[PDB]
């Protein structure tokens, strides 16, 4: 819906392997989820500085 | 040449054609067109064809 997450996560473990089909790597971020407003498997957008 | 031709086709052709006594009005250029230039290296990189 576009609601900004009240909590902030941190990026850790930027991967090194490169996907063959697309040509991109993956990154992992950790987000605290106390109120269970996030569920596994959903689609989200991430802003990285 | 392309910018000038599009400007003529957009803001000059209609007015010049819409005066008194003017018949057919011909344009010696071609208006804009979105050109998509491929790149064979990048097409091979992502496993794609035109």
């Amino acid at each position: 819906d576009g609601i900004k997450f009240p909590q902030d996560g941190t990026l850790e473990f930027s991967d090194v392997t490169v996907d063959q089909t697309t040509g991109s790597i993956t990154l992992r971020a950790i987000f605290p989820n106390p109120d269970h407003t996030l569920l596994p498997g959903m689609f989200v957008r991430a802003r990285l500085e | 040449q392309e910018d000038i031709s599009d400007y003529v086709a957009a803001n000059m052709k209609d007015a010049i054609s819409r005066t008194s006594g003017v018949g057919d009005v011909q344009l010696f250029g071609s208006q804009y067109a979105m050109r998509i230039w491929m790149n064979p290296n990048e097409l091979n990189k992502f496993q794609l064809t035109p």
